[PDB]
RNA sequence: GGUUGCGGCCAUAUCUACCAGAAAGCACCGUUUCCCGUCCGAUCAACUGUAGUUAAGCUGGUAAGAGCCUGACCGAGUAGUGUAGUGGGUGACCAUACGCGAAACUCAGGUGCUGCAAUCU
RNA sequence: GCUUUUAGUGGGCCAUUUUUGGUAAGCAGAACUGGCGAUGCGGGAUGAACCGAACGUAGAGUUAAGGUGCCGGAAUACACG
């Protein structure tokens, strides 16, 4: 949807005489800003409890940062998405540097591989894999080998002019 | 003389059944709806497989008859006559019309043409209760049904115990307790409400301590 | 041909409200309607005399003429680009008082009392109504109420 | 301004005194390709809560 | 700010007060408007595109 | 030579050009159709209290 | 508190099967001259409260009672539905955004309340 | 708020949603709203109705819908597939 932020939203139903201090549910929401995050909070909390935006109240809305934003992590993501003729559960694995960054390439991947837009995807659980050999997918196992090296063949240089005068070279 | 089914694929009209105003409908092509071993008990066939609709449409009675014939034929020739119970879960009550034709659209109200079961998205059409080990056979027996129906269907394994509405573990819990009593092709359950005098008349096997 | 009789299209309107059929109760005949009373029109199906037209079912007007077994009710009718005033001589079985004027006359006694109580105690009465004002700031405690983290649910069939 | 922001006992008269603000189009653009869906769906209309300032200071 | 921080210190959550005032900008032009929003937009003094007003927040607004 | 039969199109836009009007209620509405036995006496109730109020300015 | 007369709301009051009812009242009950009505003093009319009785009515209680009433983050914020998009899909249709929002189901509780007058261990 | 007087009109059509007959139709007929007729402008190459926006004569700025390889004003932009 954008370059994501991760917000915890805490909300409850409004207090009545019979129930003061209600039970205070909490969700971790990936959204672009705090406006969309409080919409996605009531979108899922209406899918789990008898509440809505009118019978409830947003208690706190806080942005969560990656606790180590510069450590490369292997994230296991569980997705519930809607196809053209049904709904499915998926498990994809994403190697990136933050929970923010793994979700932003999750929506780019689900829109490319399966044509799933933001309205069709319920992210169930973004969890980080701590141990190697717990990585289940082979497109992430490629980068966990000891002493990873590879070249980037066929380097194409972007030109600042409309005419080059020598020839292009494609070495690296 | 019969129009192709694409003329009547969608629910374009209001439900127009056989009533005291219609009165001049043809008979339905499908007549029976329970095939296989319908005399079987509940505990004999734990696994239930559905063939669930996925489109809001109408299925003609001719199509239900052909798919019934195809599924029963395959299931009987592969796994015997009495290893399954097939129940057709739709009944074609809606009457289709036709404007059979100097006058053009003057007086264009049509005569009854046939019957159709009006089906929604997610409505099961067939349901086959069977043994667990018969499973894939029943699966293929529903898959060959899929070719006789317009629109998209999907086979779906029920999490219930045959044709009842409780889960296989929860039916197991009521079965190892006393609360299940047998019947002809179904089962009757014990209610915690009702007259306690004749709630022990039925269900004697309850009320002691255990199984 | 078309049919536009006096009681056309009234199958369910003058129906008698299941398991409340039969004769009507006697507090219908004991209400006192004064000239100026605001009434609601709900046609009793079992009294065929003095019924209103089906336009006036659910319509609310004022009483202009009070006679033996009926009252005269003034209803405005929307017709064309204007409103006309309609006079209806309806029996009292097809009528009842409005409770929305019971909102008013009880709030009149409340408003007139609060003006007198504020006049003796500290005027700045402030006796208007106000809409639903937005909520105030508050502090909600997590003591005994630690927030449970709810996640979206995977897809299951369950049929 | 004090009878606007703190909404006063005389908000109605002070606000009805103010002629409606003939704002311009935004100077930075709207920030969206398509205006007419919700702000939640990536458009313009609806509750844009504190970001209304980012609108109005470019439209003012 | 201090009520927020002194609720965070106390093991609580200071909710803010609900906002008492909105600013509304008419975003759509004149043509093809149904009668009910057109009547409301005449009542909120928003009779042309990119015009704005302040609105006191109650349920009736 | 068939044609359109009936439509209610533009009839509400027409009715709100001149802005559909209320019937302009008055103080002292007409006693037309009011019960004549009440209405006969109300002539004498009003005439007697005019004679009695003009008697206050004798 | 019981009971009667007149009621109000008209099942939380109805229905089915049993158990209890001190007092008063009510009732069943005794008689057929008169007024009165009957194929028939059974209904109805009249006479006495005398010969008898709580057996029935009536009132209350019991029942994992049927029915009905109420409530619920029970089902379910489901189905449906107002508004919106140069959203998805060949279509059938379906997601999303701002809103409103059931019914069945399930569980739990309940099983008449009250006005005016009179009377009662 | 009220009144008088008079013109033209009394062939309509389309779009979203609801909806009837029909296998359907650029079909026939309804309901509510918005348009076209009666209306030019920017976009959809082109088109009565769609999208955007309604118009005195001009200048500057900003945008809408739509677009930015070239025709063609404007990134042979960046990012993941």
């Amino acid at each position: 949807m954008a370059h994501f932020k991760e917000y915890q939203v805490i909300g409850r139903r409004l207090p009545t005489e019979s129930v003061p201090e209600p039970k205070l549910f909490r969700m971790r929401i990936f959204a672009s800003n705090e406006v969309i995050a409080k919409s996605r909070y009531w979108y899922f909390l209406q899918k789990l409890h008898k509440v809505k935006k009118a019978s409830g109240e947003i208690v706190s809305i806080n942005q969560i940062n990656e606790a180590h934003p510069t450590k490369v992590k292997n994230f296991g993501v569980w997705v519930r998405y809607d196809s053209r003729s049904g709904t499915h559960n998926m498990y994809k694995e994403i190697r990136d540097v933050s929970r923010v960054a793994a979700v932003e390439t999750l929506y780019q991947d689900m829109a490319a591989r399966h044509r799933a837009r933001f309205r069709s995807i319920h992210i169930l659980k973004v969890a980080e894999i701590e141990k190697t050999a717990d990585v289940k997918r082979q497109y992430v196992k490629q980068f966990l080998t000891k002493d990873l090296k590879f070249p980037l063949p066929h380097r194409v240089q972007k030109s600042t002019k409309t005419f080059s005068y020598k020839r292009p070279s494609t070495f690296y | 003389a019969r129009r192709p089914a694409r003329c009547y694929r969608y629910q374009k009209n209001k439900p127009y059944p056989k009533s005291r105003y219609n009165r001049a409908v043809p008979d339905s092509k499908i007549r029976i709806y329970d095939l296989g071993k319908k005399k079987a008990t509940v505990d004999e066939f734990p696994l239930c497989v559905h063939l669930v609709s996925n489109e809001l449409e109408q299925l003609s009675s001719e199509a239900l008859e052909a798919a019934r014939i195809c599924a029963n034929k395959y299931m009987t020739t592969v796994s015997g006559r009495d290893a399954f119970h097939l129940r057709v879960r739709v009944h074609p009550f809606h009457v289709l019309r036709i404007n059979k034709m100097q006058q053009g659209m003057r007086g264009a109200w049509g005569k009854p043409h046939g019957l159709a079961a009006r089906v929604d998205i997610g409505q099961i059409i067939f349901s086959v209760r069977t043994k667990d080990s018969n499973k894939d056979v029943v699966v293929e027996g529903l898959r060959r049904a899929r070719y006789k129906f317009p629109g998209q269907q999907k086979i779906i394994l029920s999490k219930k115990w045959g044709f009842t509405n409780l889960d296989r573990p929860e039916y197991l819990k009521k079965r190892e307790a006393g609360e299940v009593k047998d019947d002809g092709a179904f089962v009757k359950f014990l209610s915690k409400k009702g007259s306690l005098e004749n709630n022990i008349r039925e269900f004697p096997e309850y009320f002691a301590a255990q199984a | 041909g078309k049919s536009h009789g006096y009681r056309s299209r009234t199958r369910y309107m003058f129906q008698r409200d299941f398991r409340k059929h039969g004769a009507v109760h006697l507090s219908t005949y004991l209400k006192v309607y004064k000239v100026g009373d605001i009434v609601d029109i709900k046609a009793n199906g079992s009294i065929q005399k003095g019924m209103p037209h089906k336009f006036y079912q659910g319509k609310t007007g004022v009483v202009y003429n009070v006679t033996k077994s009926s009252v005269g009710v003034i209803i405005n009718k929307m017709v064309g680009n204007r409103y006309l005033e309609k006079r209806l001589n309806l029996r009292v079985e097809h009528i009842k008082h409005s409770k929305c004027r019971q909102e008013f006359l009880e709030r009149v006694k409340a408003n007139a009392a609060k003006r007198a109580e504020a006049k003796a105690q500290g005027v700045a009465v402030q006796l208007k109504r106000q809409p639903a004002q937005p909520r105030e700031s508050r502090i909600v405690s997590t003591e005994g109420n630690v927030p449970q983290t709810l996640a979206p649910v995977p897809y299951e069939t369950f049929i | 301004i004090h009878e606007i922001i703190t909404v006063g006992p005389h908000f109605k008269q002070a606000n009805n005194f103010l002629w409606p603000f003939k704002l311009s189009n935004p100077s930075g653009g709207w920030g969206v390709p398509r205006k007419f869906k919700h702000f939640i769906q990536g458009g313009s209309f609806g509750n844009r809560e504190e970001f209304i300032n980012k609108l109005v200071k470019s439209m003012n | 700010i201090q009520a927020k921080r002194d609720a965070k210190a106390a093991g609580s959550y200071y909710v803010e007060a609900q906002h008492k005032l909105v600013f509304v900008v008419r975003i759509k032009g004149i043509n093809k408007i149904p009668p009910k929003p057109r009547k409301v937009l005449q009542l909120l003094r928003l009779t042309r595109i990119n015009s704005g007003t302040f609105v006191k927040v109650t349920k009736a607004t | 030579a068939k044609s359109k039969n009936h439509t209610a199109h533009n009839q509400t836009r027409k009715a709100h050009r001149n802005g559909i009007k209320k019937p302009k209620t008055y103080k002292y509405p007409s006693l037309k159709g009011v019960d004549p036995k009440f209405r006969r006496n109300h002539k004498h109730a009003l005439h007697g209290t005019a004679k009695a109020l003009a008697a206050a300015k004798k």
